[PDB]
């Protein structure tokens, strides 16, 4: 049939939880917590965390997404009572190649190019970043390093990067405690596919590197009894 | 008259070979390697073109696939560096685009048993012998004529040598969505892929990339005749057909 | 100027619904699709390959051996095969289609087994495959199997072997939650004569099965795939 | 009379949405547009000037010195240029080509280096200039060079040397992070033979370099550009 | 784009309205319908057929 | 699964997933003669599962 079920597009253009997040906002310095998981994040976006631990999209080699992260924030401290008094949170996607804030009143959330959305705390936004690809198709299964030369980092293969969120407040008062939750949902469209691959055997243990984890229980099971069945 | 087998002369600059035994052939995908990336700049071309100069026949070292024997994989556009015009083509450019031919031959006897499983893999990324979040630094991965060399060849710092896994994660009897034959010494004792190029970039390093592994594997053991050897060859020669470089009329000289 | 009303279920948020939503990039040319070869559209031609069956898996630790139906000489009317064709159970788990019929839910089509030889050349045998429809006992030896619609193909010239499966709709589908029911279908095979050994062979030899989907394959609804409980957060 | 739905993504302020927005002055007819020359419609424009590069910039504090080559008598095989073509970074940092290839990102496309002499009428000298491609170890003396993409174009009847640069995409466009990679391209100049000054010379003759790009160029993305931590709220 | 105004009923819920509402599942085919007897249209053809009446429910 | 303010309200549309090609609300038979699932309750032709849960903390 010509119908959109079993086909690529429908296989993968469904939207997952990716980049589960808690921030908040406090004062300038205030009580000593502004650097792990507070007053800002960035993720440096990757569909490494929970395409159900790497599976359908590792089954290919060759892909190319249209994405849509749609950023559900809602506030964990009681939205209910309060702590919500227009709560404006602000994403925002730097595209690689792009410098990464490290700091909530930092100069790189306002600065030229830098798509960034600011929508109320319990709603959501809806984006379509286009295919940000270094190769024609991401390479998410790929053979060889950087260079013979300077080399960058290693085969992770961050050269073919998709992107990097960052989320943070904008609000200020340090006589209280807020507290918000984040949560990225990806879709990917338009997805076109090449080159089928092996699926794994065990759930996997690194990012990038297609190592297969050690210490392993039997991936397969044994007949019940005999090779007589039944 | 008879039996016709496709056997003639396949003559290609030095090389003559011209050894097929039941000449079927068995390409990756539709495509063919072909040569044009693209038609023109609207210019006039001084296009790199060394397949007058470059489809020779380069075969490897032959390997001994005894009973107790696991495997043998060699990462294909890097097997060829020490070697021939292509290999001086490949350091003495950058950049190259090479479609391969790989013909794997087993010399068997009509009395031997054993079945194995040629296939070509693309962009094999390897799993290492530490599994952990680390692999082979690329020192152990390509050694070039020599391969993996799986059969027992255990090692430590680089790539795994389990075979089920096949340095990937996958499984075995699961690879064979990868372009593959079945040398089955009842029925051949040679085979052929034909690998057009394959990459998301059109021109690429083939000394920093690593296109293709290919991987020679015994699915059934080799059961020889008592008072024979237990061992049988292995013969693979790669002709890189339609194959493409990039740096013209620009390299001087780089030794290494 | 337009007057409008409103919805219930506004400010909804489905998570699977197709809307075209504005781009963060708005102007900005991609890198241009290039044709790379192997380009594909549907899991049907994914699963269109036959790939291989651990039928040999009765051994603790997963080697090579898991393939090899282990086949011996001077037996008859005994047991070589035996399975419940439930893809997604058992032994057909692990294969390609195995992971693929885990992935979706309700399933229909006709499959394609293969089966091939691995031995000497001036080796003999004939081995009766039987197939029993889905919801009929399985044979007790090769004299039930043989009144079943039994298959020969012997060994001694032929080496490939090739069975389609045909499919037959029970409650207008497959049930596919996990339960050991025994109306999946069932494939055997059996020794209709001994195994004739070359001389001095001293050994055994073996068959290797595979498994695919003919064209006529089918699968309807998608599923979550658990297949270990999975939660992992793990970023780098 | 016209239902309609909501959409998640409601209340959004995207700062980068070209969205029509009603005026503020719904009426008033501005001061009319008039024709004054060097309309401009691209950067592209922009960058086909050749400027200068500052290549002897090795000494200290800035002064007009920093554009001058300097040329000596009786020096053969030896340097003349040297550069790495990494245009933002180190001498073609501060081009016109300069700040604006640090305004985009990824860039493609040909140039038009550009060179020129500053000396006496009655002078001659051979200079081979080379190129050497991204990913080549660039040359150790005239010789090395003369084997490369050698280049003459004397000097003592030629002063205008103009060469074009050849773009090669490496992986598909050119890397614009910062880093110290010697994979952009190298250029450089050398004596074939020593500089012939006329008599009573007794100085040092410079010469001048250019830098554009030719209209094959091409800019993608747009980026932040910081280039100081840039922050300064003054306002009047 | 489109300026527009509000209604007076809005967040209404009424249960009897028949609005178009978007499909949770919005790619999948049923089990496709075959011809099985006895169609009904209408109550009408429910009550066309003669019961009986239950005259002597004296006991 | 929809995510909605409390106090609003949120429309499906599930189509007919059914087993057999009708509803059978009123059926005679079990499920088989061998395993056998559960009784003749015939949940079969089941129609789906609702669940609701809250995502907040504190």
């Amino acid at each position: 049939f010509n119908g959109s079920e079993t086909d690529v597009e429908c296989f993968l253009g469904r939207a997952a939880c990716v980049h589960v997040t808690e921030i908040q906002n406090k004062d300038a310095t205030g009580i000593d917590n502004h650097r792990e998981a507070k007053l800002f994040n960035d993720w440096k976006i990757n569909l490494s965390s929970l395409v159900q631990l790497r599976k359908k999209l590792e089954l290919f080699t060759y892909v190319r997404f249209d994405s849509e992260y749609t950023i559900l924030a809602t506030a964990s401290q009681p939205d209910s009572a309060n702590y919500s008094s227009n709560l404006v949170v602000q994403a925002m996607y730097v595209p690689p190649g792009a410098p990464n804030p490290k700091e909530w009143d930092d100069y790189t959330w306002q600065s030229a190019s830098n798509p960034s959305v600011f929508f109320k705390v319990g709603d959501t936004s809806r984006f379509s970043v286009p295919y940000v690809g270094l190769a024609s198709a991401y390479n998410c299964f790929y053979d060889g390093y950087s260079h013979d030369d300077a080399e960058t980092q290693y085969g992770i293969t961050v050269l073919n990067h998709m992107g990097s969120m960052a989320f943070r407040i904008v609000n200020e008062h340090d006589e209280h405690k807020t507290l918000v939750k984040i949560r990225v949902y990806h879709r990917a469209k338009h997805v076109e596919a090449w080159i089928p691959r092996a699926p794994r055997a065990l759930p996997y243990t690194s990012i990038g590197r297609t190592n297969y984890p050690k210490n392993t229980e039997p991936v397969i099971k044994k007949r019940k009894g005999d090779i007589k069945s039944y | 008259c008879g039996y016709s087998d496709r056997v003639q002369q396949i003559t290609l600059g030095n090389s003559t070979i011209t050894t097929q035994e039941a000449a079927n052939a068995v390409v990756c995908y539709a495509e063919w390697p072909e040569y044009l990336p693209d038609v023109d700049a609207s210019d006039v071309n001084k296009t790199s073109k060394p397949d007058t100069s470059v489809c020779r026949f380069y075969t490897l070292d032959s390997k001994t696939w005894t009973t107790g024997s696991k495997g043998w994989c060699w990462k294909l556009p890097d097997a060829l560096k020490d070697m021939g015009v292509f290999g001086q083509n490949m350091f003495f450019h950058s950049l190259g685009r090479s479609g391969y031919t790989v013909h794997v031959q087993c010399n068997a006897t009509k009395f031997h048993s054993g079945c194995l499983l040629v296939v070509v893999i693309p962009e094999h990324q390897l799993a290492s012998h530490e599994g952990g979040n680390v692999s082979v630094k690329y020192t152990f991965t390509h050694p070039g004529e020599r391969g993996i060399d799986l059969s027992s060849a255990n090692e430590v710092g680089g790539p795994v040598k389990d075979v089920l896994y096949n340095m990937n994660g996958t499984l075995l009897g699961n690879l064979l969505i990868f372009p593959h034959q079945f040398i089955n010494l009842r029925t051949n004792n040679t085979a052929t892929i034909v690998i057009p190029y394959i990459n998301s970039v059109p021109i690429d390093s083939m000394t920093r990339h690593n296109n293709v592994s290919l991987m020679v594997i015994p699915i059934a053991p080799l059961t020889v005749p008592t008072g024979a050897t237990p061992s049988l060859p292995i013969t693979v020669t790669i002709a890189p057909m339609c194959t493409e470089f990039s740096g013209i009329r620009s390299k001087s000289i780089v030794p290494q | 100027g337009l007057p409008t009303t409103t919805l219930p279920g506004s400010g909804q948020f489905l998570t699977t619904d197709d809307r075209q939503s504005p781009s963060a990039l708005p102007n900005y040319e991609p890198t241009p699709r290039i044709h790379i070869p192997g380009k594909v559209h549907n899991l049907l031609e994914i699963i269109q390959v036959d790939t291989l069956i651990p039928m040999n898996n009765t051994h603790t630790k997963d080697e090579v051996n898991s393939y090899l139906i282990p086949l011996n000489a001077n037996r008859q009317n005994e047991q070589v095969f035996g399975t419940n064709l439930f893809i997604g159970d058992g032994v057909f788990k692990t294969t390609l289609l195995g992971e693929i019929v885990q992935y979706y839910t309700h399933w229909s089509g006709s499959l394609r087994f293969s089966l091939m030889y691995t031995g000497p050349a001036l080796s003999s045998a004939k081995l009766i495959l039987a197939y029993t429809p889905p919801g009929a006992r399985g044979p007790q030896d090769r004299r039930e199997a043989m009144l079943g619609t039994h298959v020969v193909w012997d060994i001694g010239l032929q080496s490939t072997i090739v069975m389609t499966i045909p499919w037959t709709s029970g409650v207008q589908f497959r049930y596919t939650d996990p339960d050991t029911y025994t109306s999946a279908g069932f494939l055997s095979c059996w020794y209709q004569t001994s195994l004739i050994l070359p001389p001095e062979t001293t050994g055994q030899v073996y068959l290797l099965s595979f498994i695919s989907a003919c064209p006529d394959f089918k699968l309807r609804l998608m599923k979550d795939t658990q297949t270990i409980s999975q939660t992992v957060a793990l970023t780098e």
